[PDB]
């Protein structure tokens, strides 16, 4: 688990989907200049980080049904995101560790794992007269 | 040669009422080449002691058929009596000692060849001779799927 | 000295001798100066799962065993008629028996006798584990089409009779249509959409009874979104020595880089057949295991065809998870290992018979499990620590672009059509 | 949260792997396991004197052939039936009820049976060592124990069915005339007042 | 205001005016996003041991 929060997504969908809303907010205020502004940026703001700001939508047809979808968008961004880091925050941790004598790691000393006891002891008596 | 009924190695299906079997193609389109067997009734031998003839055909037949064709030799297929694969009777109360069933049967120099999902042991194979195995396999467990329903 | 079924162990340093369980090991070596005689003084240990079988039956059949390495031959191919290897070695009448894992075929069991095989072994191909880039259209998993035709009609329909006739009997601009289907619009989707709050006491419960249903609707959409958005459903490269790109590789693809080992089994095996695949393959020959293994993992090739079992083997016991046998468990020409007897000879019959007893005795199980465990030779574990990078979920970019096409073509209709 | 909780997990059954198992030690009167008698899985059963008491529940009730035990053992009679991995593997593939569970034991291949010494015994093993590296016994596997009929199970998180839509349809098809009387009963008083 | 934010939301309020409060509304909104998405991990786990 890292101490941190922007782990689930990657810099690149970050600085993907920070870009996208600031185009969506353009065309939006475009499609609803010609056919304002900071109103329609601070809803598109709004729609995303799931605050209370916003003062009132557009009221073209096509600029309200492209409102919509990128009000779905940004549930799915902000669900996909929770589902992520809810993925990784519980549930991590390895099968099993070792639990008796007889495991191929103790069969077969390699260099990596390193064990031993006190010397001059019956523990090593009782060792010793393993022959396997 | 005796055979030994088996699932998905050897069919037993009822002959037509001219003699012969009903002739079907396969799904890529060879024609099935199948034999006639001379087995004992459907239900045992005991109280209808009565023998008809039957089909028969599978991987054991198609196996048969390819050695028969390779070493042109001749054969009499048909089926075992007791149905059984056999087993040690060496049961004290006789102060005799048999196989029965099928190695029984060739043990009494009634046939010559057995075709049939026959394993290797030590027990069998102690007295008769195994070539070489033709497909290997294991022991496992056959469970129901217990439908899961949470 | 192959892979540990049984192995050479080397001399003890002070000891001077060999550890338990281990029975004296002679090779002969003549690769030094040949000037006045060399007969190779040099005497080794041997264990593995070979050397336990063999203790196995001696302790049976009680007889007694030398221990002689073969300088001449890995396994003794067919070489202008004349066997040189260990089975030079036994059919020259300078051994009796000849244990390992020395494969049975045709010719070998033709020129020498071999007992009732203890492990099967095969042809397979051992290739790099592909792995998948994305399944499209992930977020649209949890949900069929028709569920979401239904949700959809039911929210139009609810909406639309529901808002009008609510409006119209009980007693600001009017609710239009619009505004109802944005009121349940917003309300499904998480909100924050703004939206213009209706009057009535009926409309208020409705609102709110759609207001469950949408809180419903989302836990059960995001129940098991993340365990979607992670599936890359790998796919083989090839599913055999059978298609074209093995038959004929002359009229295809970049040359796929495929071949095996010279002097062996397998290698009789394909020439006997495939010829072509033979004659292309000989230019890819390797020169070792170790050497064709370090090849693959580089990516000087990607086929790699040997025994079974030992492929297997290697690919268990590895560093974690590297490479993996395609088919999983699929094996070609099943055959199996055994012991070389001499010609008519009468000890067959034992070592048959000790080799059934020690099948039915169930230590073959506790053999195998003690000596060919592996550590990828388990299941894969769970799939955590995921990235979700572009790739990952850019399906709802496409998505996204179609709708800002479609609202400028409906803008660009509504245009042509206000003239 | 307990919503998401209850419809996920959905993990395997993870049924008896190995015939070490205690279950299969101690035979109890719930589990009922036997095989085919007069057969050689009987013989290797009995072979194991660490397996006396298992070996005796099994020989209590043994059934007659193979057909009869799997007609038993599908109609909701018997818990576990031991026999040939091949037979078994064709009997899951053919009826998709049964699944085989179990790690395989007593490796043993299937040979053509013959007498004591003749000719012919040794001129088939050669037949066969030929034909069996030609392809011919790979086609008739392919051919005869290769169908294929039923689906698999290679991913284990599965979508959702039309389960609690027709739930929640059918309350909001209930909310619009509760919501209709409800109006009704609005009206109505709002006549009198 | 605050206090309807992290709660989830509906708690009725006005919304204030100005860039700098707007800006802290987002940074507080995202705060209270992920203070759920962070709290509601393994409740129905850790509510049944
Ligand atoms: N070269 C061996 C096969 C490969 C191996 O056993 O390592 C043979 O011809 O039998």
């Amino acid at each position: 688990t890292l101490d941190s929060f922007m782990q689930p997504f990657q810099s690149t969908l970050w600085l993907l989907v920070g870009l996208s809303v600031h185009v969506v907010a353009v065309m939006l205020y475009l499609l609803d200049r010609f056919s304002t502004l900071s109103s329609a940026m601070w809803f598109s703001w709004g729609v995303l980080l799931n605050s209370g700001i916003g003062e009132g939508a557009p009221r073209s047809f096509s600029a309200r049904i492209l409102g919509m979808v990128w009000a779905g968008f940004a549930m799915i961004i902000v669900a996909s995101y929770t589902a992520n880091l809810a993925a990784f925050l519980v549930l991590d941790r390895p099968e099993e560790r070792i639990t008796g004598i007889n495991d191929p790691r103790l069969r077969n000393p390699s260099d990596k794992f390193i064990y031993a006891t006190v010397k001059q002891s019956s523990v090593d008596i009782y060792f010793r007269r393993q022959v396997e | 040669i005796v055979t030994i009924h088996q699932e998905p190695f050897v069919y037993v299906k009822p002959t037509m009422s001219d003699g012969t079997c009903k002739e079907e193609f396969t799904v890529n389109g060879d024609p099935v080449k199948k034999v006639i067997c001379t087995g004992p009734n459907d239900t045992s031998p005991g109280s209808p002691r009565h023998t008809v003839p039957q089909c028969c055909y599978g991987f054991c037949i198609d196996l048969l058929i390819k050695l028969a064709r390779t070493m042109q030799f001749t054969y009499e297929v048909h089926l075992v009596a007791d149905g059984k694969f056999g087993t040690q009777e060496r049961v004290q109360n006789s102060n005799k000692k048999e196989w029965n069933g099928m190695m029984g049967e060739l043990l009494s120099g009634q046939a010559d060849m057995i075709v049939a999902p026959l394993t290797i042991n030590n027990e069998r194979a102690q007295y008769i001779e195994f070539s070489k195995p033709f497909k290997y396999q294991g022991l496992t467990i056959l469970v129901k799927k217990e439908i899961p329903r949470s | 000295e192959e892979a540990p079924f049984v192995i050479v162990e080397s001399v003890d340093p002070l000891s001077g001798t060999c550890m338990r369980n281990t029975v004296p090991c002679q090779k002969r070596i003549i690769s030094e100066n040949k000037t006045d005689e060399e007969p190779g003084y040099i005497k080794k240990c041997c264990k593995g799962f070979c050397i336990d079988i063999l203790k196995k039956i001696s302790k049976s059949v009680k007889f007694t065993y030398d221990l002689y390495l073969v300088t001449n031959g890995k396994h003794g191919k067919k070489i202008n008629g004349t066997w040189n290897g260990m089975i030079g070695e036994v059919v020259m009448k300078r051994a009796y028996m000849a244990v390992g894992s020395l494969t049975i075929n045709e010719e070998r069991s033709e020129v020498v006798d071999f007992s009732v095989p203890f492990i099967e072994t095969g042809i397979s191909v051992m290739v790099s584990r592909s792995n998948g880039t994305v399944s499209p259209s992930a977020f649209l998993e949890p949900f069929s089409a028709d569920v979401w035709v239904m949700m959809f009609v039911m929210l139009l329909i609810v909406s639309a009779v529901a808002v009008f006739v609510f409006e119209y009997f009980s007693p600001g601009p009017s609710f239009t249509i619009g505004k109802a289907i944005w009121l349940l619009w917003g309300l499904v989707f998480n909100n924050s959409v703004p939206v213009q709050n209706p009057k009535g006491t009926t409309s208020k419960i409705m609102v709110s009874v759609w207001a469950f249903f949408a809180v419903i609707f989302l836990a059960s959409y995001t129940a098991n979104l993340a365990a979607f958005m992670i599936q890359e459903e790998y796919v083989d490269q090839v599913s055999g020595l059978s298609d074209k790109k093995f038959q004929r590789p002359n009229d295809f693809s970049p040359p796929f880089r495929f071949g095996t080992v010279p002097n062996g089994s397998t290698e009789r095996n394909i020439r006997n057949n495939y010829a072509e695949m033979h004659a292309y393959m000989g230019k890819f020959n390797q020169r070792g295991v170790d050497d064709a293994l370090l090849s693959l993992k580089t990516g000087k090739l990607d086929a790699f065809i040997y025994d079974a079992a030992v492929l297997n083997y290697m690919a268990g016991r590895d560093e974690g998870c590297k490479l993996v046998t395609i088919g999983s468990g699929k094996v070609f020409a099943s055959t199996g290992y055994g012991i070389a007897i001499q010609k008519d000879s009468g000890w067959k019959r034992q070592v048959d018979l000790a080799i059934l007893q020690l099948f039915g005795d169930g230590e073959m199980e506790e053999l195998e499990a003690l000596w060919l465990t592996g550590i990828c030779h388990n299941e894969k574990n769970e799939v955590m620590s995921s990235q979700l990078d572009i790739d990952n979920m850019a399906g709802v970019f496409y998505m996204l672009g179609a709708a800002m096409a479609l609202s400028l073509i409906t803008f660009i209709c509504e245009h042509l059509f206000y003239w | 949260a307990n919503l998401a909780a209850f419809l996920v997990l959905d993990r395997p059954e993870e049924r008896i792997t190995g015939i070490n198992d205690p279950r299969l030690r101690n035979p109890s009167d719930k589990f009922i396991y036997a095989t085919v008698k007069q057969s050689s899985v009987d013989i290797y059963f009995r072979r194991q004197v660490e397996l006396s008491t298992m070996y005796r529940h099994m020989e209590k009730h043994n059934y007659e052939s193979a057909a009869e035990a799997i007609q038993a053992v599908r109609d909701n009679k018997l818990h576990a039936f031991i026999w040939d991995s091949a037979v078994l593997e064709f009997e899951a593939s053919q009826k998709c009820d049964l699944v085989t569970t179990g790690e395989l034991f007593f490796r043993s291949g299937f040979g053509i049976g013959m007498r004591k010494d003749s000719p012919w015994k040794q001129q088939v093993s050669l037949s066969i060592l030929k034909s069996h590296e030609n392809g011919f016994m790979e086609d008739l596997d392919k051919t005869w124990v290769r169908y294929q009929e039923c689906d698999s199970r290679s991913n284990a998180p599965a979508t959702l069915t039309f389960e609690n839509m027709a739930g929640v349809f059918m309350l909001v098809a209930g909310g619009i005339v509760a919501g209709i009387f409800l109006i009704f009963i609005e009206i109505a008083y709002k006549r009198h007042k």
